[PDB]
């Protein structure tokens, strides 16, 4: 494959100007300043960027690049993408069969990767954990050469490469270069952009292109460069690193007088006129689902502190709040016992679903990027990462809780009343699980999120139903109690265990109360806050929660569909 | 509203003190409390526990995994168990009322004299 | 545990004139205050319920004047069927508690 | 300045194996990987360093090293340390009042800044902000040069710097190190610590250190490391960086044999030769109260974002509080709302507290610097970061709270209640953020501050007596009551609030309550949540509330006197 | 606001014949129900409370019975002295609300 | 308790409508809430408001600022001021008493016809 690049322009001030260039089966490299078009013209030749802006005819050996050009190309990301929580074997097999042919067996595909791992060299480092900060990790050229055989797998012809330098010490950089070496003297044209290198790289390269703040400064093969600059009128000292010079002579030994000097050199003409010469889904939807979930369900258990955190802090919070409402009695305070217990429960399980916004918002890049390469299709990922994320963690304090506290504490003691509150508990984990999804797609940055749904959080504990009266409230305002979901939840739990009970010793008030005032009964104190006493008021509850339910994965579905992928 | 208490004027140390009492004129589920007080020699008086009208009780902490009180809502009765008794407990029992709404111990027994020694 | 006192243990009463007990108390009651009057081998008898008011079946002698944690009980002119013993019982918290009793005597 | 090294070594694995020379007046640097002795070597020699390891014997002109040398010398940080709302002339000002002498007057101290900011070449900008996150910064090469000017004021002699290029682009460094030669064409002898320069800047040193794994590898004039590698058996290509071929070298194109022939050559023999041969508070406690609260307070005004969100965050939820609580009435709903707002406001005046973590986190490392340097005493410190980032900040949200939501609700309207409420809502405030800085102070990194400061606050306010009633708990746990801010505070407002009340219309229930169970007065409610009706009960509340306070403050104090500052 | 409703707003019947009337209500009242019997140019009279108890002045002929939403007055053998409007009135809420009153008549 | 009540019989149309009540047999700042209730012609009964024992105030919302309860406590009165009146305020006003721990209207005024026109 010999890529070629003839009049691109990109507008969002264009950031590209005018470029011309083919890119021969070799080792070429773009490299320029960090305000010049580096970052850019690669995700321009990968097809990576929205081919609004560009307007040139980016051709594959005359032939007009087809649509399935990006799942049949590959291009390795500027940072390391690669999970911790898996080993290399794990990550190699699960990138080799999403992209590979169904058709093909386990003994074929089992192959193709041993012979991949074993060409790359991780074979003497094959089963041993990628690694993340908790657990001992392998050392970052094995994790840069691990992303580099997750696009080995497909077997491309042309290889994209943003930056594989930036991160790494100077010790494992020569020893990357000379990987990827080794693989453009068997006939993949490499395409990689750099940042300042060191003449122990600049030596091999075939072709430069050095792009000046949004123009051709140079292209051409890359030991004709300080050829190019020695004889523009400049002097080539000695001891210096000639791709500092070239950055250099962009900074002081103006960017529009060079542009327009290059046109006048014959790397211009020359192939220039070689161009004018020149001129004239792989896998199903189960099969897109198993994958998915078996990675999540593996970084979640492969992970072990977070969830265990969870567990543990679950576990000691229903142990101390145990212990502390220890044998509710049925007397005065038993009504503001029960209250307060079980506003806590609703109000527990809202505010720790806030660390459901670390879902898809600490996963966005690598989401992104598998996804415009080609893997799988975004509803396959929304239900691989929500059955193995979602539900394995959010069902468990739900249960946890209602086993311990419900037996210390001495609520109703019934067959359905127990699974009931145990079933409302996962309903509100759920919802507030959600509609921290929605508010929290799409968006790269954790904090404002986490404001967000703070903020939501408290409003909807205001209106929950304990703090202020909600059959007080003035009626251009009262509707605002139908947007919150710890009211759903805590109108569950108040209507499961409330019902039967009595709270006044020696006092019978199911037949004719005296004194009013006293609040001598459940169904009193469940009336005094506006709430039915029908089996309809206890499930429009759980209806309404199932409602948000739905409501907020459709959005967060939209909001992961229209995502801005280039 | 017509208590009555019935049981054993003597008993050993280191046993069990079972008395009961019988409502005549009332149903021990339909409306109050039923209590258990006992007078020491020195007159000094101590409320023990009672019994609602639903069957939950509530006893006094100095007296603690020695008290039970149970009803038997067929005719009228209601009991007291005070286990690991001592030959210091030797009050007079009485049975007494409670309304609630009222808050006071409207009626009471007539005093079954408890006696213990070995 | 509210702990209820009485200062005088006994009296020392001449018939015909007033007397004036007293029931100190540990914690506050707000109103929730009985007085029993216990004659010799009998089940206490209930007097005056809420520190005020008077049962049905007793004399208007007898008044309860109280607020905060000192509690009293008056009899003005008193007469001979009321020496006994005079017990205070809070009913605000879960154990009820009684007033060490304090018998009045005749001279 | 002639600083005179010797013998030196340095243990916790003792690091620095044996480091032997001068550092002449001149321009000198010492560049080698990232874990030879570069970023000890400078610390050690700086007197930075924890004097406990230390077994050779540094020398200042033959004398010993005097103990006046930290206030002597001019260590400039790396990174950037100067405040981003204050102005490039302000900071100069700062850093030239407490290390200067009180004694001079502020015509003198102008001049010498004046004279100063000539040399440092920024005569432009000097009256413009040196910029922050949000404002319009001044370029990073000029916050560099400010920060090297705010230890210029003092005139030391030795300057000691630290990567003084890492940040910075090609043309940029080239003028930081082009003032730096400037600088040290006067007699002042720079010693900084180098990382991979390109070899523009390699061009003007006096003298060289390499320090690769804990080792002197070599030591002497910078034009000559090239030819004590060449002459050792090895060759140097063209266009290579030499501070690249070292750390080249390092690696083996082994360091126990390159840390070793170095002993036998001359460029031992001489420095070992020489060196044998020549070895055979500044301010009052006001003068340094007042400048730190009005730097912080110039610093506080200079950050619109912090405290403009605060004051509207407290204006809104002032109004939508009385909007929702508008007109409390006195009938069965008037007790659950008068508890539900009091009891907000107090865990809002708690959870906002969180807020007070980048205090003494943010500023550690400046602290750390300036203190070490001797600008001022960690009392005169304490106190003035105290009075002016804490004191007015805390004040203005229980001050518009109570203005707002007094009125509105209708809560008691006499003219002390008002105030008391007041004072209590800013107490509680206080010992919240005195909480807050306790456990805050003496830690670098923010989350793990702020999760143990919000478990603790989900406790108390379990324990603040809504949730559950105080008096129901058993008692080998009733004790806890005692630890929690929030029940003092809930309970000194319940009490101003609660006192003189009736709640049944039609019932007088001040004398004979009938029919009990009813709860129709304030003394009721009060007393069955186990609170006192004495005026002491309401002050008690506030004495606990100050100790705190003082506590809280003394064990911050204390972690910043015997914080590791070293 | 809770609304009551008395669903047949007449009644007719002979002298000494079972009467009974029904205050279906909008919302649970739980008891607070009381029902008033008005005269021709007389205030109204209040008759029963709580929605089981009665009043002093009446006969125990007068009963009430219900629970939740529905509720009703029974007039056994009504009598000369029994004509005239009924009003059912809720005491739960804040407007105190009253109902449209059943005339009765006689045959 | 006892109440009278007093007042003109007839306003006229969008003006002020001021109405009396002594209390005689009881001290309307002692125990209880008075209230105003009113019947229109048709025999519709309607709850206006009332004042309490010790000066709060609650009306009915169907009367948003056209009603007010102010208590003379000197000499045991209270007043019914109905401002911006229309004629559809034909009606008698009763001005009953509410007790409150039993909660319902015990005592009731005599009635008074106040009529509207002009
Ligand atoms: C599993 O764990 C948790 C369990 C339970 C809770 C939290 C848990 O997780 C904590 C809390 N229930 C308690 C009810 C509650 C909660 C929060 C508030 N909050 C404010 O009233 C607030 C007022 C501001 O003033 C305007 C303000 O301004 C900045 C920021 C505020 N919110 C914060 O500060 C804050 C701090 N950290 C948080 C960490 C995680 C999630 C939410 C967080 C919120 C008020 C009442 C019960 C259990
Ligand atoms: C405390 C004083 C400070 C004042 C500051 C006010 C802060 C407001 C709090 C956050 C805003 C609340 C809703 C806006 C969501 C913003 C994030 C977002 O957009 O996510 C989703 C967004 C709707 O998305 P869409 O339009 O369907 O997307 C189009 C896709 N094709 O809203 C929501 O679904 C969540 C709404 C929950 C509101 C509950 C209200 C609670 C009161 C009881
Ligand atoms: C997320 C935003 C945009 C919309 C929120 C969805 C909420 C408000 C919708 C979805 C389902 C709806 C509920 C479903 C049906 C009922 C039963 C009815 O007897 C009371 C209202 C109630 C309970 C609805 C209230 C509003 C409701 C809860
Ligand atoms: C408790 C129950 C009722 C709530 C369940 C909510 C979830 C599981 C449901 C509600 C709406 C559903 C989504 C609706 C939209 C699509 C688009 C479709 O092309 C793929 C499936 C997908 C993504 C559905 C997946 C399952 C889904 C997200
Ligand atoms: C190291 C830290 C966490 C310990 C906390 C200090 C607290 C517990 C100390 C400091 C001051 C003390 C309070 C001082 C005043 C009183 C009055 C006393 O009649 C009741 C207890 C009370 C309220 C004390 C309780 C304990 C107390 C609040
Ligand atoms: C309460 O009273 C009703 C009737 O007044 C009676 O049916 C019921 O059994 C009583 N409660 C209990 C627990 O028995
Ligand atoms: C309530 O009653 C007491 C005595 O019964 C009386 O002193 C008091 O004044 C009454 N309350 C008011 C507000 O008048």
């Amino acid at each position: 494959a010999v890529l070629s690049f003839h009049n691109i322009c990109y507008r969002v001030k264009e950031i590209l100007s005018n470029i011309n260039g083919i890119m021969k089966p070799g080792l070429n490299a773009i490299l320029g300043p960090t305000g010049g078009g580096k970052s850019s013209l690669l995700d321009v030749l990968a097809a990576r960027k929205d081919p609004s802006g560009l307007s040139g005819d980016v051709l594959i050996n005359g032939a007009p690049r087809p649509a399935n050009f990006k799942c049949n190309s590959g291009y390795v990301v500027q940072d390391d993408v690669v999970m911790g929580t898996l080993t290399v074997r794990e990550n190699l097999q699960f990138s080799a069969a999403l992209r590979l042919a169904t058709t093909m067996t386990n003994h074929e595909k089992n192959e193709r990767i041993n012979r991949v791992i074993q060409e790359l060299g991780l074979d003497k480092v094959a089963d041993s954990k990628v690694g993340t900060q908790f657990i001992r990790g392998v050392s970052g050229g094995e994790r840069k050469r691990t992303s580099i055989g997750m696009e080995l797998i497909t077997d491309p012809s042309i290889l994209f490469l943003d930056e594989p330098t930036t991160g790494l010490d100077s010790s494992t950089a020569n020893a990357v270069l000379l990987l990827l070496k080794r693989m453009s003297k068997q006939g993949r044209t490499i395409i990689f952009s750099i940042h300042q290198p060191r003449y122990s790289i600049f030596k091999l390269f075939d072709s430069l292109t050095l792009l000046a703040s949004g123009r051709l400064m140079f292209h051409g093969p890359a030991q004709e460069a300080l050829g190019y600059f020695e004889s523009a009128g400049y002097h080539c000292e000695a001891y210096n690193n000639p791709a500092d010079f070239f950055l250099d002579i962009i900074n002081g030994d103006l960017i529009e007088k060079l542009a327009e000097i290059y046109v006048n050199s014959s790397f211009y003409k020359e192939t220039k006129a070689e161009l004018h010469q020149l001129s004239g889904y792989t896998t199903s939807f189960c099969h897109q689902l198993r994958w998915v979930s078996k990675r999540s369900f593996k970084n979640l258990l492969g992970n072990p502190q977070a969830s265990i955190a969870q567990i543990i802090v679950t576990v000691v919070l229903g142990l101390v709040i145990g212990a502390i409402y220890f044998g509710l009695k049925n007397d005065s305070t038993g009504i503001q016992n029960r209250a307060g217990v079980l506003f806590f429960l609703t109000t527990n399980q809202c505010f720790s679903s806030v660390s459901a916004v670390e879902l898809f918002v600490v996963e966005k890049k690598l989401f992104i990027h598998e996804y415009i390469s080609g893997y799988y299709r975004v509803s396959s990922y929304f239900l691989g990462k929500l059955l193995s994320d979602l539900l394995p963690m959010r069902m468990l304090p739900s249960i946890i809780f209602t086993c311990i506290v419900y037996f210390m504490l001495g609520l109703k003691p019934k067959a359905d009343a127990f699974f009931v509150m145990m079933f409302t508990l996962m309903m509100v984990a759920y919802s507030a699980s959600s509609m921290a999804l929605a508010i929290a797609a799409g968006q790269s940055v954790v904090s404002v999120a986490t404001l967000l749904m703070t903020i939501c959080f408290v409003f909807m504990m205001i209106f929950s139903g304990l703090l202020v009266n909600l059959t007080t409230i003035a009626s251009w305002l009262s509707w605002l109690q139908y947007f919150s979901i710890p009211r759903y939840g805590f109108t569950a739990l108040q209507h499961n265990e409330f019902l039967g009970q009595n709270f006044c010793p020696g006092l019978n008030a199911t037949g004719n109360n005296p004194c009013n005032y006293a609040t001598c009964t459940g169904e009193e104190y469940l009336v005094k806050q506006g709430i039915d006493l029908s089996p309809w008021g206890l499930w429009k509850n759980h209806v309404a929660l199932a409602c948000m339910i739905v409501i907020f994965l459709t959005i967060a579905y939209l909001k992961l569909l229209f995502l801005k992928k280039y | 509203v017509q208590l009555q208490e019935s049981g054993p004027g003597l008993v050993k140390p280191s046993q069990s003190l079972s008395l009961t009492c019988t409502v005549t004129g009332f149903s021990i589920t339909s409306d109050y409390a039923w209590n258990w007080i006992r007078q020491f020699p020195g007159k000094k008086l101590e409320w023990m526990g009672y019994i609602n009208f639903d069957g939950g009780t509530t006893y006094n902490p100095s007296l603690r995994g020695r008290i039970s009180i149970t009803r038997d809502t067929s005719k009228n009765q209601f009991f007291l168990q005070l286990r690991s008794v001592t030959p210091e407990d030797t009050a007079t029992y009485y049975c007494a009322t409670f309304y609630g709404a009222k808050g006071t111990l409207d009626y009471w027994g007539q005093g079954t004299s408890v006696t213990v020694s070995s | 545990d509210i702990v209820l006192t009485q200062s005088p243990s006994s009296f020392s009463v001449s018939l015909g004139d007033r007397v004036t007990i007293s029931c100190k108390a540990s914690g506050y009651i707000l109103n929730r205050l009985a007085w029993y009057q216990q004659k010799p081998g009998n089940a206490p008898r209930l007097l005056i319920s809420g520190a005020t008011s008077l049962e049905t079946g007793f004399p208007s002698r007898f008044s309860g004047t109280g607020s905060g944690k000192d509690y009293t009980l008056s009899i003005s002119s008193l007469q001979t069927e009321d020496v006994g013993t005079y017990y205070c019982q809070q009913y605000w918290s879960t154990p009820w508690t009684f007033g060490g009793g304090t018998k009045l005597e005749i001279r």
